[PDB]
RNA sequence: GGUGAAAUUCUUGGAUUUAUUGAAGACUAACUACUGCGAAAGCAUUUGCCAAGGACGUUUUCAUUAAUCAAGAACGAAAGUUAGGGGAUCGAAGAUGAUCAGAUACCGUCGUAGUCUUAACCAUAAACUAUGCCGACUAGGGAUCGGGUGGUGUUUUUAAUGACCCACUCGGCACCUUACGAGAAAUCAAAGUCUUUGGGUUCUGGGGGGAGUAUGGUCGCAAGGCUGAAACUUAAAGGAAUUG
């Protein structure tokens, strides 16, 4: 008959996603045969399986991880392969699990994650076949399960505060570990 | 293999009259027997439920529902009102940057002297025309908001029922009460009863119960 | 008619579990963890063997009769982290396609008012 | 369960997980910011009581009563000492498991003193804005916190008040641009008004080691605090910035 899936959208997050609209929604009504619409009484998205030519209901959850990704910032045509593969997840937390720091000294922690102009984050995304945002104290990590957590245990260094070039040299190691 | 399911029984929970739909579901024990009846089992046994189902309308959805099962009839297990919450999604969804939170909460008998604790939540908001960004409050006004929100609880309260209460809370009129007397004092929004705890309740009677059903 | 159960999932680091009750939550209808459907322990937190407790535990609620469920997703919580899991995310996944109607869906993970201390000590601990 | 991997440990008398309840001790998430208060250390759930404080307003009152400060005095994170209480969590010491593996290379279990509180001690920190206090003058700008004045302005209502908008002003935590100025340079609204060198006043330094050592004194139950050399040795040590 009919189920159906709500989720909201954070309002910084709001604008962004009616830019792209157009983008969006035609993978959701060809692809996977969902149909959808904006509800902007509550700030949210709901979709809704077609009872007539629907394939089965993982088209229905992967509706929905695509528009959760793209929630938490990252680029539509990053979160877009969540329709097409199969095997991405999101793994997420925050710095205060790992140490508890406050004033400048948690302010300098996720300074030392990006690095000038984004460089040991850019590195780190191509050392492992991975995308990273920072949220100010939270990090998401989106890919492969076994390429997530090569990511989270070098993220995980630089805030326990190993300085940034002895973190590139295991990079490159890993990195030849993924040539296989 | 026992496979205990061979032994399981099955009732149907009857939601009192209050909700406008009341075949809730059912839950299963195992048979009953001389060494101990399964009714025993069945007492107590508090059920949660969203209360856009009860009501059928999805605008409630972010509002969940207690029953606890008070008595057993004809596999009908008849059930009586327990507390109310929000849904943990929707309440992360209010608390924004640049913005005063305010909370309050008293502690009452109602006049069929079950004791609860009820809890409320409010927000500041911008005038139309503001231009600055931030709509913080002074400690001043927190206070006197304060002090009125808990005189209004605890009138409306003496309600001559539990049920005249759970009356109230469904249509959330008080919410609308509450609007009008901060006017004067600061523009508020998301004005909610956010929870509803039941601390002690009086000696059990079948009358007011039964009074409740078929 | 739908008769709906509750499905409770913890995920965590080192395992996962799927657990499904009536709706009273008293009674259990079936269990199965991770680690019991791999040899090594290292293997136990994979999504994969997350999606094999999901399938088998689906399977028996046919044979009882369930065919809806709610579902309660949880994380460790406390002082720990709070975000479910990959693993978490996996055995979701592998239920909506048993064919059983998936009800509402909430995060139910615990949160202090403020907490106890962290374990590790001050100099921080790997997560 | 835990790790990079694994073992000690717990469990068919039911562990881990699920449901309904109860007890104890600690803490005060999100809101939380280039925001507030205090002499500094420091300070965040509600309500009541007690006493104190800055700024503003003032056609009130006294009439030089003032600024800095050797001696002397109050306070002073964390850890630490003595006696009573409490003793959830985490956990120097201690007892234990593995000793294999280069990213994860130092990890796992139990746990005393301690962590909290009452009555006495101790007087140290990168106790940092690494910038002594009081007074005057020198530049442009738009934000914000507390008080006050004006507006035929919006809103709450048919007044006052409250919320907001516009202009002005006293006081405060900061920010952006510029340099008539200054500087070794980074940079600076003071780090400016200096060889064209004088507004008042307290403290400290005189190349690098020996050395915060030796000796004397004084304070503390103790750990230790304050004060503090010379013989001898040496041609550099050091600061800022760019570049092969």
């Amino acid at each position: 008959k009919f189920e159906s899936r709500k989720i909201m959208v954070p309002p910084h997050r709001m604008t962004p996603l009616r830019n792209s609209w157009t983008k969006i929604y035609p993978p959701l009504v060809e692809h996977l045969k969902l149909q959808v619409r904006m509800n902007l009484k509550t700030k949210s998205v709901e979709l809704r399986t077609n009872p007539k030519f629907t394939t089965d209901p993982g088209a229905l959850q992967k509706g929905a991880d695509f528009i959760k990704a793209f929630t938490l910032g990252f680029d539509l045509d990053d979160s877009i392969a969540l329709l097409r593969l199969d095997d991405l997840y999101i793994e997420t937390f925050e710095v205060k699990d790992v140490k508890t720091l406050t004033g400048d000294h948690l302010s300098r922690a996720i300074g030392r994650i990006a690095g000038k102009d984004g460089k040991t984050k850019f590195a780190i995304e191509n050392a492992t076949r991975t995308r990273i945002v920072l949220a100010d104290s939270k990090i998401h990590i989106l890919g492969g399960f076994t390429h997530i957590r090569m990511a989270r245990e070098s993220v995980v260094s630089l805030i326990l505060g190993s300085p940034p070039g002895k973190v590139y040299g295991n990079l490159r190691t890993v990195a030849s570990r993924l040539k296989e | 293999v026992v496979d205990p399911f061979t032994r399981k029984e099955w009732f149907d929970i009857k939601a009192p009259s209050t909700f406008e739909n009341r075949n809730v579901g059912k839950t299963l024990v195992n048979k009953s027997t001389g060494l101990k009846s399964a009714s025993d089992a069945l007492k107590g046994r508090v059920v949660e439920v969203c209360l856009a189902d009860l009501q059928g309308s999805e605008d409630h959805s972010f509002r969940k529902i207690k029953l606890r099962v008070d008595e057993v009839q004809g596999k009908n297990l008849l059930t009586n009102f327990h507390g109310m919450d929000f849904t943990t999604d929707k309440l992360r969804s209010m608390v924004r940057k640049w913005q005063t939170l305010i909370e309050a909460n008293v502690t009452v008998k109602t006049s069929d002297d079950y004791v609860l604790r009820i809890f409320a939540i409010a927000f500041t908001r911008k005038q139309a025309n503001q231009v600055k960004r931030h709509s913080y409050a002074q400690s001043s006004h927190i206070r006197a908001i304060r002090k009125v929100i808990s005189e209004i609880l605890t009138k409306e309260v003496q309600g001559s029922t539990l049920a005249q209460l759970t009356s109230k809370l469904i249509p959330e009129v008080i919410n609308k009460e509450i609007e009008n007397a901060t006017k004067d004092i600061f523009p508020l929004q998301n004005i909610h009863v956010r929870k509803v705890k039941l601390l002690k309740q009086p000696k059990f009677d079948v009358g007011a119960l039964m009074a409740l059903h078929g | 008619s739908q008769v709906f159960g509750v499905a409770r999932i913890y995920a965590s680091f080192n395992d996962t579990f799927v657990h499904v009750t009536d709706l009273s939550g008293k009674e259990t209808i079936a269990r199965v963890t991770g680690g019991m459907k791999v040899k090594a322990d290292r293997d136990e937190s994979s999504p994969y063997a997350a999606m094999l407790a999901a399938q088998d535990v689906a399977a028996k609620c046919k044979e009882v009769g369930i065919t809806a469920v709610h579902v309660k997703i949880r994380a460790t919580g406390g002082t720990r982290t709070k975000t479910p899991g990959p693993g978490g995310q996996a055995a979701l996944r592998a239920l909506a396609r048993s064919g059983l109607r998936i009800g509402r869906i909430e995060d139910v993970t615990p949160v202090p008012s403020d907490s106890t201390r962290k374990k590790g000590g001050r100099r921080g601990r790997r997560l």
